[PDB]
RNA sequence: UUGGCGGUACUUUAUAUCCAUCUAGAGGAGCCUGUUCUAUAAUCGAUAAACCCCGCUCUACCUCACCAUCUCUUGCUAAUUCAGCCUAUAUACCGCCAUCUUCAGCAAACCCUAAAAAGGUAUUAAAGUAAGCAAAAGAAUCAAACAUAAAAACGUUAGGUCAAGGUGUAGCCAAUGAAAUGGGAAGAAAUGGGCUACAUUUUCUUAUAAAAGAACAUUACUAUACCCUUUAUGAAACUAAAGGACUAAGGAGGAUUUAGU
């Protein structure tokens, strides 16, 4: 969530300009107040960002595998 | 930039010393901590004392040979043809 | 100018080019594999490979030269150059064997060695501070002191002469009195010297 | 500064056709000539008397059809025949237009006792090359 | 509240229609010409086009043109997203999906390269492509910061072991360097009724022109327009001009020269005929030194011309005196 | 807060340019020419840089718009209580230009700011973005390059031009309009630009710029002035050219200043 001269991402502030919904990782250091799903986390270490990005990875396909398998059930009933 | 004595060969001499230790120089610093990254050091002599010992040099081997209107600011010459033009004119 | 920065000004020495491979210093060995990739300039119409061709007398003719007429500057410039070898060949005759040996019969040689009698070591720049008329000791470049030693003997014997002697005859009699080191044109040099030692402390407000 | 046959700039709302858009340094060079004659050519005469029937011929047309000339018109001269060439504007009814060719044609001919033909080509609307 | 004409962005089907119509217009031409339209071709449609509507304007572009449409148009990026929305490309928010998505290829290229672990010289003669190569590689405009980063990494991948694979990607953004021959075409050497060998060239200097003819065998005889050149050239300095291709090579006495010198001065006619005879001499040496004429100046053509005068100055550069005040 | 200024500093700098460097000139002499002034019965306009051989690639009549005298009153056109007006205002304008300028900016649509009078950049990038005009490119100087031209936005100087033409407002209509005839002078006084000479790298002659023979300071160099003849154009010579004499001044030009890569 932060820039690399530790300010606020420009998008954090865009983002609730739109109200568009954001779900960021939040260190120490960082602001949460605009985030609307924080994260309290360790975002430096190589080992903690690679267990958030398999996790948002595992879930996003997850959820989009859940559809598929929800329309052929649903699609399905209908000539059945 | 050093300061440079009168003495243009010991001048010469100091300037190729200095030089050869810039490198070491720079560790002594980057090693005490003092600055961290120090970029690569130059010694130059400068340019206004160089020419002065140069006018020296060449002056010794040079060889000497064997032993009114327009004051005050007022043309007063055309001042005076004017007025003396303006008198024809008058009579 | 016509010519593009990427051009090369031509090099025009007989004996470089036809040196054996081996003798040429790598550095020369070299600028001739590049050149072989660049643009050359074409040569000058007074540039040749002739063996008689001296860059100094040619650029003292130029010097002399008015409006273009290049004829005439060179017919002057050759006059003076015979005019000096007949004037050493009469006082060879009428001299002694001993005094024949000193007298020095080649024009050429006459001429280089007085040009470089006349040249100046120190010259001096014209400077206005405060509003006031400084000129500061300057030490000057080969090419400086060169010019200068040309540009007045052009004007000793323009100027300085009889109206019905000739340039030939007046500047024939220079060279050879600077060549010994008697002319007018070497008190020229001996006045700028004497001068900068008067202004010898005021080489400080040099800027440049 | 200079003014010459020059459209200046504006806010970018104002349409310039191609012939109005190039200034005169483009002449020969991205546009042509809207006259050709030979009374320019070297070692030709009557050069006055062309240059003045162009600049009549020009004014007779614009008045002849006002407001219906999309575009300037084109003189083409070829032995003693004249042909003019203009983008006309459909505004008026086709059979005007025949009225118009007819009485521009036979005056034009009977004024200068040369054989003039109008050639029209119709637009929809002015053509715009740029706007500036 | 702009109001003026929009982008006419050329869809598909509008693209398809000008190809449709640009065939159909093929044979006509064809049919016009008189030729058969299955071999015309599209050097024929220029110059029939050039044939029915004569064009004399200096500018090329703004001549009169039936171009297939893909030369014309303008060749643009399509739609970055479909109906649902949803961008074709993950890369489509950055405003540079090409090019980061190439950044994307190469930094992940060198990270393989350098977990994993000779002479890096395969190319020769080569040069890194232009940024208005690559802006067209990747179909949209770069800045010259993001060509020099690009560079930057391609540089670092050809530092770190190098496949097969990387060899063949990092030549596609190298482009093939021609070094220009600067070295003198020799002129042919014909022969005389007598059977003498000869060779022939031309020279120009300022407004004058020499067409020299030198011969193979000779004892120096130089004959300039039927007269000797003693006689024509009564100034030393311009028989020095015609001595220095020979005392170059050091050939004098050794050709005969027939010179015919039209146009200018007699300094520009001397030098008009010392090109030519270095020209014609080249037939008659060896290329070590055809270049060392090359080099000192023989064989290249002065271009310093007379400038013309301006008007409103009293000479070409000489400017009409400002007057006082 | 913006801009303008600073006898406020610290860095870049100019490319025939601010200093230095280089060449030939102007500034002195005689003429040609413009302007100012004087002045005339007798145009107008331009008139620091950006006027001053400028509108004129051009004034003996004409041109002509000026002055004096005489004359005309539906007075160029198809029609018109109309024709005509070089009458005032370039501080109403179009048209066509100068200037900073071959300077790098101008304008428009958006977006952002704990409010915004304004401002909006960091590239290992932090709020700016996507298009037009200029520049660039391209074309021209008939290979190629370079160079030269051309090109140069928006603004600045109420810059120049109502006398190129056109035109807004105001004015004249037996006159501010139209036509004829004769005149439109003068300096020698200041100043701008140019031409010529002051000579020997010169002067005259033949050639041709090669070479040679003469000349070379009291009238040698040296008037495109005045004057005197002849010729050309014209109806008119007052104009231009070509000769002839006659000679004057000029002996390389103070401060200062122009141009050239
Ligand atoms: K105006
Ligand atoms: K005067
Ligand atoms: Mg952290
Ligand atoms: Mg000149
Ligand atoms: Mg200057
Ligand atoms: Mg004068
Ligand atoms: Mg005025
Ligand atoms: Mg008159
Ligand atoms: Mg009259
Ligand atoms: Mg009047
Ligand atoms: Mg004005
Ligand atoms: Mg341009
Ligand atoms: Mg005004
Ligand atoms: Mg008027
Ligand atoms: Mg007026
Ligand atoms: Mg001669
Ligand atoms: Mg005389
Ligand atoms: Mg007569």
């Amino acid at each position: 969530t932060l820039n690399n001269v530790f300010e606020p991402h420009v998008a954090v502030r865009d983002a609730a300009k739109m109200n568009i919904p954001t779900v960021g990782i939040v260190d120490t250091n960082c602001n949460p107040c605009l985030i609307t799903y924080p994260i309290p986390g360790n975002d430096d270490s190589p080992q903690a960002i690679q267990l958030f990005c398999k996790l948002f990875r595992t879930t996003i396909n997850r959820a989009k595998e859940k559809r598929r398998q929800m329309e052929a059930l649903h699609r399905l009933q209908s000539p059945k | 930039y050093w300061k440079t004595g009168v003495s243009a060969e010991q001048n010469k001499h100091t300037e190729s010393v200095l030089q050869r230790s810039a490198a070491y120089m720079r560790h002594l610093l980057i090693s005490q901590q003092t600055l961290r990254n120090v970029p690569p050091i130059v010694f130059v002599q400068d340019k206004r004392d160089l020419v002065l010992a140069e006018v020296d040099r060449l002056l010794a081997e040079a060889d000497f040979g064997p032993p009114h209107p327009n004051l005050c600011g007022i043309d007063h010459e055309a001042l005076n043809k004017q007025i003396m033009e303006y008198k024809r004119k008058k009579e | 100018s016509r010519y593009a920065p990427e051009f090369r000004e031509p090099l025009i020495d007989k004996e470089y080019y036809r040196k054996p491979v081996a003798e040429l210093t790598e550095e020369e060995k070299y600028d001739q594999e590049l050149k072989k990739t660049q643009f050359i300039k074409a040569a000058a119409a007074t540039e040749t490979s002739s063996v008689f061709a001296d860059p100094v007398i040619s650029k003292f003719t130029n010097m002399m030269m008015k409006g273009g007429n290049k004829v005439l500057a060179r017919s002057l410039m050759a006059q003076t150059l015979e005019a000096v070898k007949r004037k050493q060949f009469e006082k060879y005759r009428a001299a002694s064997a001993e005094e024949q040996a000193t007298i020095e019969r080649n024009p050429y040689r006459i001429f280089h060695e007085a040009l470089k009698n006349c040249e100046p070591v120190i010259g001096l720049v014209p400077i206005l501070k405060g509003g006031h008329f400084y000129q500061v000791p300057v030490p000057l470049a080969d090419r400086r002191r060169r010019f200068l030693a040309m540009k007045w003997m052009i004007t000793e014997c323009r100027e300085n002469k009889p109206r019905r002697t000739l340039m030939p005859e007046k500047l024939s009699h220079e060279l050879l009195e600077a060549f010994h080191n008697r002319g007018p044109v070497i008190k020229r040099k001996h006045n700028m010297h004497k001068m900068a030692e008067a202004n010898r402390a005021l080489a400080h407000y040099r800027w440049w | 500064k200079n003014r010459a046959a020059r459209v200046r700039v504006a806010k970018g709302n104002k349409p310039v056709s191609y012939e109005e858009a190039h200034a005169p340094h483009y002449i020969a060079h991205r546009k042509g000539w809207l006259s050709l004659h030979t009374g320019n050519l070297d070692g030709e005469d009557h050069a006055a008397e062309r240059t003045l029937e162009d600049v009549f011929l020009r004014k007779f047309m614009m008045g002849t059809f006002p407001g219906c000339l999309a575009d300037q018109i084109v003189l083409k001269r070829r032995a003693n025949q004249v042909d003019i060439c203009a983008l006309v504007l459909r505004q008026l009814p086709a059979h005007k237009f025949y009225f118009l060719v007819g009485y521009s044609e036979t005056l034009l001919s009977h004024f200068y006792k040369c054989p003039v033909r109008l050639h029209l080509q119709t637009v929809p609307s002015k053509v715009v090359y740029k706007y500036i | 509240n702009v109001q003026a004409s929009r982008q006419e962005s050329y869809t598909e089907d509008f693209i398809k229609k000008q190809i449709e119509e640009f065939n159909i217009g093929k044979r006509h031409l064809a049919n016009m010409m008189g030729e058969d339209p299955e071999t015309f071709a599209e050097e024929d449609i220029d110059r029939a086009i050039a044939y029915l509507f004569p064009s004399g304007l200096f500018e090329k572009r703004a001549r009169p043109m039936m171009k297939h449409p893909e030369h014309i148009f303008p060749k643009q990026r399509a739609t970055q997203w479909g109906e649902d929305g949803r961008p074709f490309h993950f890369l489509f928010y950055t405003g540079k999906q090409s090019y980061y998505s190439l950044m994307h290829d190469v930094y992940g290229k060198v990270m393989q390269l350098e977990k994993h672990r000779a002479e890096s010289r395969d190319l020769i003669g080569s040069r890194w492509l232009i940024k208005e190569e690559l802006e067209e590689m990747l179909v949209e405009k770069l800045s010259d910061e993001d060509y020099a980063q690009f560079i930057r990494l391609l540089e670092k991948l050809l530092t770190l072991p190098c496949g097969p694979a990387e060899e063949e990607f990092v030549q596609r953004f190298r482009r093939s360097v021609t070094i220009q021959s600067k070295k003198q075409l020799i002129e042919p050497v014909q022969y005389d009724e007598q059977g003498m060998a000869f060779s022939t060239s031309e020279g120009r200097r300022k407004s004058a022109t020499a067409q020299a003819v030198v011969y193979e065998h000779g004892s120096g005889k130089i004959h300039v327009n039927g007269v000797d050149y003693l006689i024509y050239f009564p100034i030393t300095q311009d028989r020095e001009q015609l001595m220095f291709p020979f005392h170059f090579l050091d050939r004098l006495e050794r050709h005969d020269v027939t010179c015919t010198v039209s146009g200018g001065g007699r300094s520009a006619q001397a030098g008009a005929i010392r090109l030519a005879m270095a020209r014609a001499l080249c037939s008659f040496v060896t290329e070590d030194e055809v270049e060392w004429m090359r080099q000192a100046g023989l064989l290249t053509p002065d271009p310093r011309i007379r400038e013309r005068k301006k008007p409103g100055q009293e000479g070409a550069r000489r400017k009409f005196t400002w007057k006082k005040r």
